């Protein structure tokens, strides 16, 4: 028996068994964060309009 | 009279010679990594007891956006605004060393007095660049560049209105 978190697609059903999928995903993207930015001379400006 | 010579170049030696004393050393002094200070060129410890290259501006572990690292950072090394100040006040004491003789009543005074208030501007806008740039204590010798920049900035009250003074004694003396 295979318990894990393994996907589970057409070809892999077309050799083995898998019962009803019990959790749900999709594919993600991951990267790295950036600090949190400084606005400098813009905050002269920046707020209540462009 | 003589009072504004005199005023001139104490104000010129004054603010010249802290200028470069606040070139030297007393700029910033805080808990290193330990604690130490530093003069925006290489900090020297209390290992401790000697020195080390610390204007790295670069520091490998950052992002760098857009024109922000480089350009601000950049413009904050090599501490170009304080050399600014340095060479314009040059420019002054040997300007108005140059005003002492070769009379030319209007333009010499004027001019020395001119670049050495603008001078002060620089000092002070340098200044800015530090403080900004460096985002705890501040080093005695930042405060001696300050003043020194004040001190300057008095001088050439003086110096301007010495000028004014010259204007009255030949619009005077014109009738």
């Amino acid at each position: 028996i295979a318990i894990a978190p393994l996907t589970i697609t057409l070809v892999r059903e077309e050799v083995i068994d898998f019962s009803k999928p019990f959790m749900s995903l999709g594919i993600s993207i991951m990267i790295k964060k950036p600090q949190k930015s400084k606005p400098g001379v813009f905050s002269f400006l920046d707020p209540l309009a462009y | 009279r003589g009072v504004q010579m005199l005023l001139t170049t104490v104000g010129a030696f004054a603010a010249f010679s802290l200028m470069t004393i606040a070139v030297g050393t007393d700029y910033w002094l805080y808990s290193r990594g330990v604690m130490t200070h530093s003069g925006l060129w290489r900090t020297c410890c209390l290992f401790k007891g000697l020195c080390k290259q610390i204007d790295h501006f670069p520091e490998d572990a950052d992002y760098e956006a857009d024109t922000a690292e480089y350009f601000l950072r950049a413009v904050r090394a090599s501490s170009i605004f304080p050399i600014l100040s340095v060479i314009l006040l040059f420019m002054g004491g040997l300007c108005i060393a140059a005003s002492e003789f070769y009379k030319t009543r209007h333009n010499i005074i004027l001019s020395a007095g001119i670049f050495f208030v603008s001078a002060g501007l620089s000092n002070i806008i340098g200044i800015i660049v530090y403080i900004s740039a460096n985002a705890y204590s501040y080093g005695w010798s930042f405060y001696f560049g300050a003043l020194s920049f004040i001190i300057a900035e008095m001088v050439g009250v003086l110096a301007v209105h010495m000028f004014i003074d010259r204007h009255k004694q030949l619009r005077a003396t014109a009738r």
